[PDB]
RNA sequence: GGGUCCGCCUUGAUGCCCGGGUGAAAGCAUGAUCCCGGGUAAUAUGGCGGACCCACA
């Protein structure tokens, strides 16, 4: 898989990271779109951010990780954008999403921020 | 398949004893970066979105270059090969323009046609076409090789003569069919002797390379994203030119026949030519006055009307 | 008349096709074996050899003219 | 844009696995360039880590 | 007087591209739409000057 992904993602953890998506998507407030969640993160306004992994080319989704660690925001990958786009609430694809407000979905975005800091390290 | 461009020539040799003085010349391979960036051509791969002109300023401005131009027009929304000649090779893209190009293209129907249909009518248009009605302006199809069929999709690799539109090929296709057809995706793979292989580069990996070279001092791989001038030439015929002629040529003499050493065969009168040292250096571009017969045999006369130099003056000591 | 060919369709875009072995020339009046006005050549293209021409209608119902052989009045 | 590569074998298809020696194709054309480059040194640091630099 | 190299001298019915902001029925989050900022329009020919040469190797 490709270069931009920093490190192995569980199948359980990706399901975890998509249905934050799908609640705070409706309950609270997220930016959908390579743009938009560039901005969020430029912004300080990201507290998580999702990346597909199937991602072509790969310079469009690969800024992020070290803008995300620069700016101190975690960042989570994700097997499929067409996956990702239907869980931001759209009929095409997302290449990446970011949480600005979490809502329902709090607790489950504290749960991942916590396990993918061991993934990094 | 093959171009023009793919066809090896003869090289005829008229002095067997002709040696090279190592003491003079900067071949390709011994061009330190900023020389070898003063006669560079970069075998870019266009986005689409800009104009050809416009990828070129932007090379010019993030390279911080003098001079640039391109090897052949793309269109904005087509991607691909487009050579990007620089700074003292910046002239060297007027023998690209008349190069054989090749594309990558798909047509999209605009009716169902039998599989069997699309390829027995695009068969039909390779060789000598009429690109213009009369009230005769022809073009030359080398190939037309039909990768796949995806419904009313054809994707289709071409080798055309140069000035030859695919957009207008593809719409006489569709009428051929009947059912009518356009081009909804262009990729030039070729143009002349630069191609689709390790050395097309991004945008992208070229100001990467240039930043690795500037600010980490590696110049091996911003190196690697620039080819010598000569490549943009390897497609031309050429005549080999004893030592002794170089600082002539360099300084506005044309060539005379007592000075060429080796030269392909087939050259023609008015033929596009290139001059080059012993040690395989561009010299010059010229318009051919003699054939490659008339050059051999032979012993005075004018050879070559030489049209642009490229090699310094300095290169080769004055020896006429 | 000097013979074009058999008509191979009449084109959606608004033109009927044929294959001659020969050039005709743009606005070039298209009839049929009994004179009757069919058309004018918009277009020529393919091989040189043996080419395709475009004929735009002039008649009422073009789709008739389907595997009928058509001429250049001359 | 659906132009795809296979990047091993060079082969240009419509296709998401290669028809040749069957492996991921990817698109044919290049991302798009800006002269700005907001994000430059950001994917230069991807870039290094991949070319070990 | 000429050639080569370089410098200088001319025009353009809102587009398109790139970016800042916005972020939505075949199109389309790999960016719709609009607002703003910039870039690029024919990579000639003719003319004037400067430098180097006038070359059969
Ligand atoms: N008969 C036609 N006349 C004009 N334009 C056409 C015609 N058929 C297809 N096109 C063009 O081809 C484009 C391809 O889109 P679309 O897939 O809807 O066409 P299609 O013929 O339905 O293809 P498919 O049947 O493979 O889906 C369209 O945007 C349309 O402009
Ligand atoms: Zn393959």
């Amino acid at each position: 898989k490709p270069s931009y992904v920093k490190f192995e993602v569980p199948k359980e953890l990706a399901e975890k990271a998509l249905q934050a998506v799908e609640i705070a998507r409706d309950t609270g407030k997220i930016r959908k779109g390579t743009n938009e969640t560039t901005k969020a993160v430029e912004r300080g306004q990201a507290k998580l951010v999702i990346i597909a992994e199937d991602v072509d080319p790969e310079e469009i989704v690969a800024h992020l990780p070290p803008l995300c660690e620069e700016k101190e925001i975690p960042y989570i990958y994700v097997p499929s954008k067409k996956e990702l786009g239907a869980a931001a609430g759209i009929e095409v694809a997302a290449a990446s999403v970011a949480i600005i407000e979490p809502g329902k979905a709090r607790d489950l975005v504290e749960e991942i921020a916590m396990k993918v800091k061991e993934l990094m390290k | 398949r093959i171009l023009p461009a793919d066809i090896k020539r003869e090289v005829l040799i008229k002095d067997e004893n002709a040696e090279t003085n190592p003491d003079w010349g900067f071949p390709p391979e011994k061009r330190p970066i900023e020389m070898h960036i003063q006669f560079g051509v970069i075998n870019l791969d266009k986005p689409p979105g800009p104009t050809s002109h416009e990828v070129v300023a932007w090379i010019k401005k993030i390279l911080n270059l003098e001079k640039a131009g391109h090897g052949g027009t793309l269109d904005p929304k087509v991607s691909g090969v487009l050579p990007v000649a620089l700074e003292k090779a910046t002239r060297v893209v007027q023998a690209l323009l008349p190069a054989g190009k090749e594309y990558v293209a798909l047509m999209h129907l605009h009716g169902d046609v039998p599989e069997d249909k699309i390829i027995q009518v695009m068969k039909e248009f390779e060789g000598e076409i009429i690109q213009r009605p009369p009230l005769l302006r022809t073009r030359k199809v080398y190939y037309i090789e039909v990768l796949e069929i995806e419904g009313r999709d054809v994707l289709f690799r071409v080798g055309v003569e140069a000035g030859t539109y695919i957009r207008s090929l593809i719409h006489h296709i569709g009428l051929a069919l009947g059912v009518g057809a356009h081009m909804s995706e262009l990729r030039r793979t070729r143009s002349g002797p630069f191609k689709e292989d390790e050395t097309l580069i991004t945008l992208h990996d070229l100001v990467d390379y240039y930043y690795f070279w500037k600010e980490d001092g590696i110049e091996e791989y911003f190196r690697k994203a620039i080819q010598p001038m000569e490549k943009a030439v390897e497609h031309l015929p050429k005549v080999w030119i004893k030592d002794s002629a170089v600082a002539a040529v360099t300084h506005g003499a044309d060539l005379a026949v007592p000075g060429i050493a080796k030269l392909h065969a087939g050259i023609k009168r008015g033929d596009l030519v290139a001059i080059m040292t012993l040690k395989d250096e561009l010299v010059a571009l010229g318009k051919a006055m003699m054939t490659s017969q008339e050059m051999l045999e032979k012993t005075k006369g004018i050879a070559v009307d030489v049209e642009k130099v490229f090699m310094p003056r300095d290169w080769y000591p004055k020896l006429w | 008349m000097k013979r074009l060919g058999k008509v191979l369709h009449y084109a959606k875009q608004g033109f009927l096709i044929v294959r001659t072995n020969w050039v005709p020339s743009l606005n070039d009046r298209v009839v049929d074996k009994r004179l009757q006005f069919v058309g004018i050549v918009k277009d020529v293209f393919g091989p040189v050899k043996m080419p395709y021409v475009a004929i735009k209608p002039k008649v009422s119902n073009p789709e008739i003219y389907v595997g009928e052989v058509l001429y250049v009045d001359e | 844009f659906r132009i795809r590569k296979c990047p091993k074998c060079g082969r240009y298809t419509l296709k998401e696995v290669c028809p040749v020696c069957g492996e991921k194709t990817k698109v044919a054309h290049p991302p798009r360039f800006s002269p700005e480059d907001p994000y430059g040194e950001y994917r230069r640091r991807w870039k290094r880590e991949v070319l070990g630099i």
